[PDB]
């Protein structure tokens, strides 16, 4: 009972990533209506990923957490 | 409230035209202001009920010059702004 | 002991949400069914901040639409 | 002034020489210890040795044996042996048990609980009797049942009978029941257990009648004690849905009340202290006299008593010529002694607003005013129907 | 020849029968301390010459050797137990002018 070397973060996870094997089925083509909802996850989810550089300059925060609700 | 509990009793006003102006100015700050951007003339355009209206309306003008992909922040951004933030409000509240 | 090892997970997820604050990942993304069970220090801002409603009345242009892919 | 200083001086030059003589005697001066308590130590802490693992007694058998069980879990049967009294031993109670081969090594363990802290009282009120002054009669009936069979056993003893039992203090509001009952636990100075009688329904369920024997269990071992029930009205409302409240959850909390005050326990001395704003809620089996004695009765004092009230409030603030003492009390005509209390809150409030340090007769005047008006504005019946 | 000698003595140090992390629930003037360790049941257990239990305070959490639990060392470590309901919570403070207006 020793601390006799680390291990990466990546290595002795819970789950293998799933963005590595094959995409989920469903595209945009099979998404009909809730179209209100999609302009506000294009904005939430994709953009910060890609630019962080256009929150930050104009100086906002980008929304931390997504809660999806209702029946 | 049995007789002799209570000394001081602070009721919250909605805001006035000097305090709903005072909240909207501590928020401006981080955005980008070009010259000739009054503050005054927003603050008279809302009535406010609360101090979340008066940031909401500053943060949603944020969101508008994202998705120009405009760095600076502007004046048809704030009209837009207290647009959508005011019918948001007129719809929930009905 | 079942409540404490659900209590013990949820105590501890809220702690590593604040960690995960000022890093590239836009933060977690979760759905519940019924919101009425939410417990209040979860949807508490610097975690959750978006509450994307679904809506299920809708109008007669997104109805449509529904029909439109599965036809 | 001087008074005070002269006794907590008298205090720290025998505070200062019992501490240097008696560490000076555990460390050097050893005779009638000395070899024998030198001894004595060696060989209760070689034979149990350490580390010593604690134990709950769940029963005993009568030759000697136990069957206790760690907390952990691991059953054990073990042997009483050495260095220990039968006495102590008995369920619930905590035992040294040593790790290897264990043999209950003794009973010295009683480890404090943070649902006996919540009971148990550690004030002592900064109030003694003579600031309730007025209503002066009302103090002593719950003086001659209280404190007056514990100061002198001769009177109840000459007399023969048995002592009387408990109080209930209901009556008007602003009659002072709570400073009341805070000045009959200072006065004797017994063990106090104060609980709220809001406490006792909780959103658990069953988990009320667990709660009050615990209490009394607790009253029965500090005896002799006073038990403030403060509010045994609010059992009447507070709920938080209609089975943790409801014909249930009042009946349970009835249930209990009955048994810890009067039932084939054979209770020891609790006496009990109620405070109440309803007596037509209560059970009929306790206001059944014969449980609970004298109750009390208080109404609004009248214009003589309020003089005597107004004087113990008064002396607090600062005193001028000009005051008018007299004509606040005259005007008010029956009302009770929680404004009267109001009213000189609301003096020193106007005071410090204005940046002005004496209170006059101008800042009561107009303290008066402002307590007249909360009672006054809420009163919506304007035209007298 | 420091450097070749810093090694042939840490691989005994590294050696360890046993270490666990206690916290001092109350002491006795018996010089014992009541030491829970943290997942188990209590032990009764006195100090090495190294500590007085004039040093240990209630709820420090201590070193213990799983040897025969022989308190080694006070542990650097302790939270109070209000900064952790305190921070689950989380409650910002403010100062005057951004309240204003
Ligand atoms: N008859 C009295 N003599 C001296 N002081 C009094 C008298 N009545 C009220 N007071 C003062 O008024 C204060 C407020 O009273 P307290 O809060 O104890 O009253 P209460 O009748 O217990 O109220 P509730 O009706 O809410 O149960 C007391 O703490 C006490 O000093
Ligand atoms: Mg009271």
């Amino acid at each position: 009972n020793a601390l006799v070397d680390i291990l990466p973060p990546d290595s002795d996870s819970s789950i293998s990533v799933m963005g590595e094997n094959e995409k989920p089925d469903v595209t945009y083509a099979d998404v009909g209506g809730l179209d209100m909802q999609k302009q506000e996850i294009r904005e939430a989810v994709e953009l910060p990923l890609v630019q962080a550089d256009l929150y930050e300059q104009i100086g906002i925060d980008p929304p931390r957490g997504v809660l999806l609700y209702g029946p | 409230l049995r007789p002799g509990r209570i000394d001081r009793k602070i009721e919250f006003p909605p805001p006035s035209v000097a305090a709903r102006a005072e909240i909207l100015r501590i928020h401006s700050r981080k955005m980008n202001l070009t010259r000739g951007i009054n503050l005054r003339k927003v603050a008279e355009k809302m009535n406010g009920c609360s101090g979340a209206d008066v940031k909401g309306v500053c943060t949603e003008a944020g969101m508008y010059a994202l998705r120009e992909r405009r760095i600076h922040v502007t004046q048809e951004d704030f009209e837009l702004a207290v647009g959508k933030v005011m019918n948001k409000n007129q719809e929930t509240a009905i | 002991g079942s409540d404490r090892e659900v209590q013990r997970i949820l105590i501890e997820l809220l702690t590593q949400m604040d960690g995960f604050d000022q890093s590239t990942n836009v933060k977690v993304i979760m759905a519940t069914n019924r919101a009425d069970t939410l417990d209040p220090a979860l949807l508490r801002p610097g975690r959750l901040d978006r509450k994307i409603e679904f809506p299920s009345l809708r109008d007669r242009r997104e109805r449509r639409l529904i029909f439109g892919t599965i036809a | 002034t001087r008074c005070k200083l002269k006794l907590l001086r008298m205090e720290r030059i025998k505070d200062h020489l019992l501490l240097e003589e008696e560490f000076v005697s555990n460390s050097e001066i050893l005779k009638p210890f000395e070899k024998k308590q030198e001894e004595e130590k060696k060989q209760l802490e070689e034979i149990r040795g350490n580390p010593l693992s604690i134990g709950t007694l769940e029963e005993i058998i009568d030759d000697d044996h136990a069957i206790v069980t760690s907390p952990t879990m691991p059953d054990y049967y073990v042997s009483i042996l050495s260095f220990v009294d039968k006495e102590l031993l008995e369920p619930g109670c905590s035992v040294l048990l040593h790790h290897k081969t264990m043999s209950i090594v003794g009973v010295l363990q009683d480890d404090a609980d943070p649902m006996v802290s919540v009971m148990k009282m550690d004030k002592s009120p900064t109030e003694s009797y003579s600031d309730i002054g007025g209503l002066e009669s009302q103090i002593q009936e719950i003086k001659e049942s209280v404190e007056l069979p514990l100061t002198h056993p001769e009177l109840y003893e000459e007399m023969g009978i048995k002592p009387p039992k408990g109080v209930i203090l209901y009556g008007a509001p602003g009659t002072g029941k709570t400073l009341l009952a805070k000045a009959v636990a200072n006065q004797t100075s017994a063990t106090f257990l104060r609980i709220v009688g809001s406490e006792l329904i909780q959103k658990y369920l069953g988990d009320g009648p667990r709660l009050c024997r615990q209490i009394f269990k607790v009253a029965g071992e500090n005896a002799p004690s006073i038990v403030f029930i403060d509010e045994i009205d609010a059992i009447g409302t507070k709920r938080y849905d209609s089975n943790s409240g409801g014909e249930r959850e009042i009946q349970r909390t009835m249930l209990e009340l009955l048994n810890q005050l009067d039932g084939f326990d054979d209770r020891g001395d609790v006496k009990v202290i109620m405070a109440t704003n309803k007596i037509e809620t209560l059970d009929p089996a306790l206001i059944r006299p014969g449980r609970i004695d004298r109750k009390i009765l208080f109404e609004n004092p009248d214009l003589s008593t309020k003089k005597k009230i107004l004087g113990i409030h008064t002396s607090k603030m600062n005193l001028s010529e000009d005051v008018n003492l007299e004509t606040l009390v005259t005007t008010k005509d029956d009302l009770s002694g929680a404004d009267i209390q109001a009213m000189c809150t609301e003096a020193g409030l106007l005071a410090l607003r204005e940046r002005r340090m004496q209170v006059t007769a101008e800042d009561f005047k107009q303290a008066k005013e402002r307590v007249m008006k909360n009672k006054v504005e809420e009163n919506l019946e304007g035209l007298y129907l | 020849n420091d450097k070749v000698r810093f090694i042939k003595d840490e691989l005994r140090l590294l050696q360890e029968p046993g270490s666990y992390v206690g916290e001092v629930i109350k002491i006795v003037s018996d010089k014992k301390v009541l030491v829970k360790v943290q997942p188990e049941g209590k032990y009764i257990v006195d100090v090495a010459k190294d500590i007085n239990v004039k040093d240990l305070k209630a709820s420090q959490r201590v070193c213990l050797r799983s040897d025969s639990y022989m308190l080694h060392k006070v542990l650097e470590n302790k939270a109070d137990p209000l900064v952790s309901l305190m921070m689950v919570e989380k409650v910002p403070d403010s100062t005057y002018d951004m309240v204003g207006g």
